[PDB]
RNA sequence: AUUGCGAUAACGAACGACCUUAACCACUAAUAGUGGUGCUAGCAUUUGCUGGUUCCACUUCUUAGAGGGACUAGGAAGGAGGGGUCCCUUAGACGUUCUGGGCCGCACGCGCGCUACACUGACGGAGCCAGCGAGUCUAACCUUGGCCGAGAGGUCUUGGUAAUCUUGUGAAACUCCGUCGUGCUGGGGAUAGAGCAUUGUAAUUAUUGCUCUUCAACGAGGAAUUCCUAGUAAGCGCAAGUCAUCAGCUUGCGUUGAUUACGUCCCUGCCCUGUAC
């Protein structure tokens, strides 16, 4: 199997149900339970803590730490 | 580490430098062998007590990260919070079983 | 003409000199204020003899250095000794001796290298 | 189950290497009862041991 | 009162290489996109169209700074280890001809100038356009 | 992997049965040294490296992963299983334990 | 330690086993540094803050040279280093010099090393800090600045016989912001093709440098085995030596800076204290 690297609408959806669930989310989080490349998940938490579903601690680009508020 | 704490203040609650006492207290072997051939069981004392638990941690979390996807903070975070539970997921916790349950052996 | 000193802080090969005098509390790094010190992770070092006794005491004086030589990690550590040992030299002159060991007690209860240098030295051949 | 004890006197070194090092050690929960024992690692006077097993004498 | 002394390096180049990019003034090479910026690096810039402004500023800052300076100084700034494969790292220089048509731009929108004792020295309008530019960097905090 | 159960029915165990003295069944093995006998106390340890170490060359380089392996209906030897003592050869040189 | 009390057929005598560093202080001097003064730029306008370029004061920092500062007494420190050099043989005789080749050839064995197997990373942009050296008139050494070139490199001038100029040797690791996403992959760069330069009388079997293309083994290494107790190990780079050109070498220097003992005679090795053998 493949990580995906091209989103689909299924995918997309998902997302946005699943990870307001998370006490804890980063890139490696969403590799690992999410299916998505590392590319797609620097991306979907810029996006989704602009939008400000995710909370934000601290960010340092070789790290970030993202919270459930 | 300054990341390493921050990520246990989220997994979890606590105070996380309390988190890293439990682990270090919990892990240290209370009991070793050594070479008379033939193994003899002897008493540790305190101070390498706390050596062999920093040891073990941090070997724990190199291993764990190689050729990995999580980063050093990630699995450092993940070990020092399985080893302030008793769980023997923890690389740490396996290691100071064997140690022991040979010594009562050989004792 | 105004009350001044100056005094100097050593590491390993850094040398930081500080020019102390009654002013407006200012405190600057080669020209730059103290908040820009880099590396930002080790920042906090410098602060010490700041939060350590507390800000009150800097709002009569400015405070500017220069640091030379050495490396990023040991001119750090440079001007934090130039900055406490320049702090009590003011007090000794021009002000009680009382103060001036209360200012001591503060410094080398949290660490001895405040005031003097470590004395480490590269083994000869 | 543990019990602790406080190192009160240091006897000397041992074994084949001088790895281990004999020491008397006195219970912490009743004074007396004192006992000797091998420890493995560097130690001093009022250090406290876990004893996991009791009834037990370092050879002489 | 405020000078570029107050304010941190990646913050000040940043916000003047935006603004210069949108004044249109600065004169690019034109062979810019195939050049590596140095024989020791792998790659041309990745930042294909903005890395140019982005040195512009860098350099006049530098100079701000300092005495004079000229082209060979900067070629030892902003040199790098290369790798030379099986053989140990070692220092090089960056290219001399990237550098010398930067100040040669800067200096055609009067930024710098010709020293005597050599080299290039901020001119007056230079400390002017510096110094506006940093009092808007702070303010917008 | 059938040669391994052979020594060990007759009485024996290799220290290092690996690549590093084993020429190219075609092959032939080349040098034992510090052999050890089947009642040493820690025979099993050593077996089971032996084992783990020839697994580790098959998977690794050559990527495959009455017999052992596929066709045959257990995978790979374990120390308590086809061992029988039938020749005691480690009497004949005492090899390390008795 | 033949380094000492005592004893007493003994008493009194002879070689081997002082000199320089680290570290505090008076004195020098300036080619090093600080402050003030005159002029002057920008910002702001209590009269400040950050700079540029004519004199004056000083010596604390630096300097380097000189002088003094542990004896077993807590403290800078209870130290580091200096066996070898009468016989025979003689015409081109134990010669002179020129051109070309070899010392670099390789189924292999033994040994010191360099680069890697990646995310505690690779690549791009930005930040930005040392110490020990060495340099021409004998003529052409170390080279700043301007111009040309993608680069290597070229060209016109300039300072220095040097604490003065190259040189603040603006070194690398390192720090911050982005791309990559665990796939022999953007890890790794051997082997090989084409072209452009530089040294030399001469680069073919190819000194060295640059550009595009080619993209090998290697997934942490068996039995064995080396060095090491603090500014030390290890990581990183620089200067000198040899030298027309040519380092993965040797010595020195600095930058970042741990873990583990403060013991023993188990292994290896050295040293000392029954019998005519």
């Amino acid at each position: 199997a493949q990580h995906a690297v091209i989103l689909d609408q299924e995918k997309y959806d998902r997302i946005l149900k699943e990870v307001p669930t998370y006490r804890y989310v980063s890139v490696s989080v969403l590799v690992d339970r999410l299916k998505i490349g590392g590319s797609l998940a620097r991306i979907a938490l810029r996006h989704l803590e602009k939008e400000g579903i995710i909370k934000p601690i601290s960010k340092h680009s070789k790290q970030a730490i993202y919270t459930r508020a | 580490i300054k990341h390493t704490l921050d990520i246990i203040n989220v997994l979890t609650d606590q105070n996380p430098i309390q988190v890293v006492v439990d682990a270090i207290t919990n892990t240290g072997p209370r009991e070793d062998t050594t070479r008379v051939a033939r193994r003899q069981a002897v008493d540790v004392s305190p101070l390498r007590r706390v050596n062999q638990a920093i040891a073990l941690l941090t070997i724990g979390a190199r291993e764990a990260a190689f050729r990995n996807i999580k980063t050093i903070a990630e699995t450092l975070a993940e070990e020092l919070i399985n080893a302030a539970k008793g769980s023997s997921t923890s690389y740490a916790i396996k290691k100071k079983d064997e140690l022991e349950r040979v010594a009562k052996s050989n004792r | 003409a105004v009350p001044s000193v100056q005094t100097f802080g050593k590491k390993k090969s850094a040398t930081a000199v500080a020019h102390v005098k009654a002013g407006k509390g200012l405190i600057k790094v080669n020209g730059s204020p103290i908040t820009l010190v880099e590396p930002e992770i080790l920042r906090f070092k410098v602060y010490e003899p700041l939060l350590l006794v507390g800000l009150d005491k800097f709002s009569n004086i400015d405070i500017r250095v220069r640091v030379t030589g050495g490396g990023h990690v040991s001119q750090v550590y440079a001007i934090r000794q130039a900055i406490a040992k320049g702090l009590v030299a003011y007090h000794q002159k021009y002000v009680d001796e009382q103060s001036k060991n209360e200012l001591k007690k503060a410094f080398t209860s949290y660490d001895r290298t405040l005031l003097i240098a470590d004395s480490r030295r590269p083994e000869p051949k | 189950p543990v019990t602790l004890a406080k190192v009160i006197k240091v006897l000397g070194r041992t074994g084949s290497r001088g790895g281990v090092t004999q020491v008397r050690v006195e219970f912490l929960e009743d004074t007396s009862r004192t006992i000797v024992r091998n420890v493995k690692g560097p130690v001093r006077e009022n250090d406290i041991l876990v004893l996991m097993e009791s009834e037990r004498e370092a050879r002489r | 009162g405020v000078s570029v002394r107050d304010v941190a390096a990646q913050d000040f180049i940043n916000a003047y290489a935006s603004f210069l990019q949108r004044q249109g003034k600065l004169e690019v090479p034109g062979y810019v996109d195939i050049v590596k910026t140095s024989s020791g690096n792998e790659m041309p810039p990745q930042d294909a169209e903005g890395w140019f402004y982005k040195r512009a500023a860098s350099v006049a800052r530098h100079i701000y700074m300092r005495k004079q300076v000229g082209v060979g100084k900067l070629n030892k700034l902003y040199g790098g280890a290369k790798s030379r494969g099986v053989r140990p790292y070692k220092h090089i220089d960056a290219s001399g001809s990237i550098n010398r048509k930067v100040l040669q731009a800067l200096e055609k929108i009067g930024i710098v100038e010709i020293s005597p004792k050599g080299g290039r020295r901020i001119s007056e309008n230079g400390q002017r356009d510096l110094d506006r530019i940093a009092a808007q960097t702070l303010e917008e905090d | 992997m059938c040669f391994i159960v052979d020594l060990a029915n007759s009485g024996l165990i290799h220290c290092d049965f690996n690549e590093f003295n084993i020429m190219i069944c075609g092959f032939v093995v080349i040098d034992f040294p510090q052999c050890i006998s089947i009642q040493h106390q820690d025979a099993d340890y050593y077996f089971q490296r032996d084992v783990d170490c020839i697994r580790r060359f098959f998977k690794k380089k050559l990527k495959y992963e009455e017999g052992f392996g596929d066709g045959y209906k257990y995978a790979y030897p374990d120390f308590k299983r086809d061992v029988k003592r039938t020749d005691n050869l480690d009497e004949l040189v005492q090899a390390s334990g008795f």
